[PDB]
């Protein structure tokens, strides 16, 4: 379960990661 | 106390969220491919770590990475 | 079940999403100098291509450990295309051609990753 | 709320910080107040229970589930009571039972003796699925 | 024979010492009514100290 | 814009708590009988119909906050008091004082909500397998609410100020 | 450095928690303090993490009395006799000052201690968890015990 | 904190010393509160007989 959140945690924030470069 | 199989996982898991944690610092606090491995190393050893990430996205790495060598050692111990 | 092949194949659904952005961001680089500061458009293409090498460096090394020799092969080709680079270092119609292929490449082995994984998950 | 009465304390800020305190790894700011400095120690003292509470109870956990001991022998089924053991209704089994003169048997006679669900089954088949 | 052999319960069985009850919050309440009580503390010296640096 | 997502927010948080405290829906006990606060109606229970008030009779100060529910209700009589704190920006304006004072009460009910639930399920176990109803949720969302209403009434203050 | 009288509090608090302190003592004599409070800290949680694992891994419940002289001083725990019997006439006309000063307890005694069946009596005992106890024969008190 | 790259080596190697020492001194001192606690002095003839 502590991988499953560690790997859910990259993916989230790659995502963000992602939404903030597109947002300027 | 840990299987063989937990050990080669950990490894993978350490260097894969120190080069996720150098990703988030790049699309934009320098956390190069090195000052993240540091951070990572301080932060599963339960040291303290020197600097944290400044950014959401490189928070939430901090903070999941923390819930993670949390467990890991408590389950160690 | 839970095997250390099938959290290879986790880490790396996570990683290869972030090398579609780098080909990705190769191919606005190339149409930008193709329309056409020219030191700008070439230095941080020699700064993305660096971490973009070195991650697949880590797919064909947690492959390793993890004794899944069937995909190692499937990205053993594109790391010997990188020794070719690193070795020697128009060509505006050269390496336009030599990055549409890491983008199909890329992505035609990141669906791999998505079911391959699966191929062992729910197969306990 | 309190660290901004009218600092770097903010509402993105507070979040970071207290995750940082839970998880025991501590941030590189730091309460400059008082109340501050008290929410922070009040915290600490709370989340260094809650892991040390967790690491104990997850040890006791996996102790007790390595000292466990499954019924081997006639002498562990006699004396372990929450397991009811039968057999056929009529056969040579409830015979030999009835005329055993062992202390090891005995017990185990008059335990099935009496008892309330169905110590006694007439088809072999019926005990298995049983 | 008559008394003890002829027992309902076993000290055995009796002892099982298995399966441990999970940790539940009828026993861990009381940090975190310390915990509440800190946190109303504080923001009671906080309003306190804001009120005497006002005057 | 923040100045009027507090007085909606405040008017959709007391009169979201008051009905977490009305409807006795809480509980799902087993006859399955859902529980609730301040009395349980019991269902399958050899009766159709029947609704009974619990009986509860130094641990003797936990039982008597669990029967007289004045946490879960405080919160709710802090939520109108700070309602009515924000509805002070129109009458007697440019104080700018006001507003501090509402942001206090939006965070002590959060404190005095959290507590009104831990002192229900201390209470409740002190196998039998019991699940929480739609009822009881609404009560989180009295807390939730609370906070972000509470981070809201604060930083006007801030800007007011600056 | 300044390490005033509250901010030696904040790291000494700091450093009890496990948590990062803020900065560390720049002399040799305030470096020697932290390091001897950081070992005893450690030494502490070490010490309180293993109680605990030792407490919830296996229990000794120990009963809260162990004889009829040591109920007869705590007096918390309200015992019951017969009506009429020989218990109660033993307890009545006893010399020794222990069984008198359990008779005048339970002769003055609100609610009636005295139960007029066996029956009664160990329902009563069964009933009350830790403050009630029964006074009868050792061989059906064996045999209550065994049913 | 050591700012080169084989002085970060050396603080990542104590770090690994250090916490395997600690956890084993952890896990070890609560084996031998454990042990101690679950001990149970000779009271009846049976007892005597098995130890
Ligand atoms: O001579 C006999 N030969 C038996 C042979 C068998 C077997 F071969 F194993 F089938 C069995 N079973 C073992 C367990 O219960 C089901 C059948 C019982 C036998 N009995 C006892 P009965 O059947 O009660 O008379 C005899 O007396
Ligand atoms: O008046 C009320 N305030 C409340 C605050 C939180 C919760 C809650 C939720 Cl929303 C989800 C899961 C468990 C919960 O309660 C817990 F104590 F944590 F178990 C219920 C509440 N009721
Ligand atoms: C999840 C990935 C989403 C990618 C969206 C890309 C949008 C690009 C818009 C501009 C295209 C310009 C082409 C010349
Ligand atoms: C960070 C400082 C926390 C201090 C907590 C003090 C708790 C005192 C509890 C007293 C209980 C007494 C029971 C007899
Ligand atoms: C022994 C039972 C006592 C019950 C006390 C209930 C008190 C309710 C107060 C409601 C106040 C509403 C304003
Ligand atoms: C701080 C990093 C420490 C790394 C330690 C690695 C130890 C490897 C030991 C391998 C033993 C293999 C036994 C079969
Ligand atoms: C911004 C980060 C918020 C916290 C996210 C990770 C928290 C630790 C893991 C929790 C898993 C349920
Ligand atoms: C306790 C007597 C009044 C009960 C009122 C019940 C109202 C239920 C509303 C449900 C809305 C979803
Ligand atoms: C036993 C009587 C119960 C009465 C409950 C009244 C609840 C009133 C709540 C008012 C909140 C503002
Ligand atoms: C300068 C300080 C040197 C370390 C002194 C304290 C070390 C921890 C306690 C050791 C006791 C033997
Ligand atoms: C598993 C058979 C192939 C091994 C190749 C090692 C390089
Ligand atoms: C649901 C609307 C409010 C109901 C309660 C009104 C006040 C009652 C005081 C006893
Ligand atoms: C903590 C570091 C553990 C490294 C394990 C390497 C494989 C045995
Ligand atoms: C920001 C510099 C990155 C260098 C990566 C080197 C990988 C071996
Ligand atoms: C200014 C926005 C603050 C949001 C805080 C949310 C807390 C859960
Ligand atoms: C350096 C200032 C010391 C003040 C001490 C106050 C004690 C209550
Ligand atoms: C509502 C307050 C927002 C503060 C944001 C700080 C980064
Ligand atoms: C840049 C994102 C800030 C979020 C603040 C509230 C969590």
């Amino acid at each position: 379960g502590v991988f499953y959140i560690l790997i859910g945690g990259l993916g989230l924030a790659m995502l963000v990661a992602l939404i903030e470069f597109c947002y300027k | 106390p840990l299987a063989y199989e937990i050990w080669m996982c950990i490894v993978f898991a350490y260097i894969g969220v120190s080069v996720v944690l150098f990703l988030v610092s790049r699309f934009s606090n320098e956390f190069g491919i090195f000052n993240s491995l540091w951070f990572s190393l301080g932060a599963f050893m339960r040291q303290g770590c020197d600097i944290s990430p400044r950014s959401l996205s490189g928070r939430i790495v901090g903070g999941v990475w923390w819930f993670f060598t949390l467990i890991i050692i408590s389950s160690y111990t | 079940a839970f095997t250390f092949a099938a959290f290879c194949y986790m880490l790396t659904l996570v990683l290869c999403a972030s090398l579609i952005f780098f080909v990705i961001w190769h191919i606005i680089a190339f149409d930008e100098l193709r329309t056409d500061n020219i030191e700008r458009i070439c230095c941080l293409l020699r700064k993305l291509v660096v971490p973009e090498y070195s991650i697949h460096g880590l797919f064909c090394l947690m492959f390793l450990c993890a004794a899944e020799w069937v995909t190692l092969g499937l990205n053993i080709p594109l790391l010997f295309y990188h020794l070719w680079r690193y070795f020697h270092r128009d060509i505006l119609n050269y390496c336009q051609k030599e990055s549409w292929c890491k983008l199909a490449f890329y992505l035609l082995s990141f669906f791999y990753y998505l079911y391959s994984m699966v191929y062992t998950l729910v197969s306990f | 709320l309190v660290s901004r009465f009218s600092n770097e304390f903010g509402i993105f800020n507070s979040l970071w910080f207290s995750l940082g305190a839970f998880m025991q790894q501590g941030c590189d700011i730091s309460p400059r107040s008082l109340s501050g400095r008290i929410v922070g120690g009040v915290w600490w003292f709370f989340t260094l229970i809650i892991i040390s509470s967790y690491t104990a109870n997850l040890a006791a956990f996996l102790t007790v589930e390595r000292m466990v001991s499954p019924i081997e022998s006639a002498e562990d089924l006699a004396k372990q009571t929450e397991i009811a053991y039968g057999t056929l209704e009529a056969g040579s089994t409830k015979e030999f039972f009835r005329r055993s003169k062992i202390a090891v048997f005995e017990k185990m006679w008059t335990y099935m003796k009496s008892a309330e669900p169905s110590v006694f089954v007439r088809t072999t088949e019926e005990g298995m699925i049983r | 024979k008559w008394w003890y052999d002829k027992g309902e319960c076993g000290s055995g069985g009796g002892d099982s010492k298995e399966k441990t009850s999970a940790l539940s919050l009828s026993n861990v309440a009381g940090v975190f009514y310390i915990l509440v009580g800190g946190l109303g503390l504080a923001m009671l010296v906080a309003l306190i100290e804001f009120c005497y640096k006002s005057r | 814009v923040q100045v009027l997502l507090t007085t909606i927010g405040a008017f959709s948080a007391f009169g979201l708590m008051t009905i977490a405290i009305s409807t006795d829906y809480w509980l799902y006990t087993r006859g399955l009988t859902h529980s609730g606060l301040w009395r349980i109606c019991c269902l399958e229970g050899l009766k159709r119909g029947v609704c009974v008030k619990i009986n509860h009779f130094a641990e003797y100060l936990l039982r008597v906050v669990r029967a007289s529910s004045i946490f879960p209700i405080l919160s709710a009589i802090l939520l109108l008091l700070g309602g009515v704190c924000v509805a002070a920006s129109r009458v007697y304006k440019s104080k700018r004082n006001i507003i501090l004072g509402a942001g206090i009460l939006f965070v002590a009910a959060g404190l005095s909500n959290i507590i009104g639930v831990i002192v229900y399920i201390s209470a409740n176990a002190g196998k039998n397998h019991y699940s929480y109803g739609w009822s009881f949720y609404f009560g989180g969302l009295s807390f939730i609410l609370a906070e972000v209403i509470g981070v809201l009434a604060v930083n006007i203050y801030i800007e007011r100020s600056r | 450095n300044e390490f005033g009288i509250f901010n030696s509090l904040w790291f000494s608090l700091g450093a009890f928690m496990r948590q990062g302190c803020d900065i560390s003592p720049r002399s040799l004599s305030g470096r020697i303090v932290g390091g001897v409070w950081w070992f005893f800290t450690l030494i502490i949680i070490s010490s309180y993490t293993a109680n605990l694992a030792a407490f919830l891994t296996v229990e000794r419940m120990v009963s809260p009395i162990e004889s009829a002289e040591d109920l007869s001083k705590q007096t918390e725990i309200a015992y019951g006799t017969l009506d009429s019997g020989s218990t109660k006439e033993f307890f009545r006309r006893s010399k020794i000052a222990v069984f008198d000063k359990m008779w005048t307890y339970m002769r003055s005694a609100e609610p009636s201690v005295f139960v007029r069946t066996t029956a009664e009596g160990v329902a009563r005992v069964r009933k009350s968890k830790g403050k009630y106890a029964y006074l009868l024969e050792s061989t059906m008190n064996e045999y209550i015990e065994q049913r």
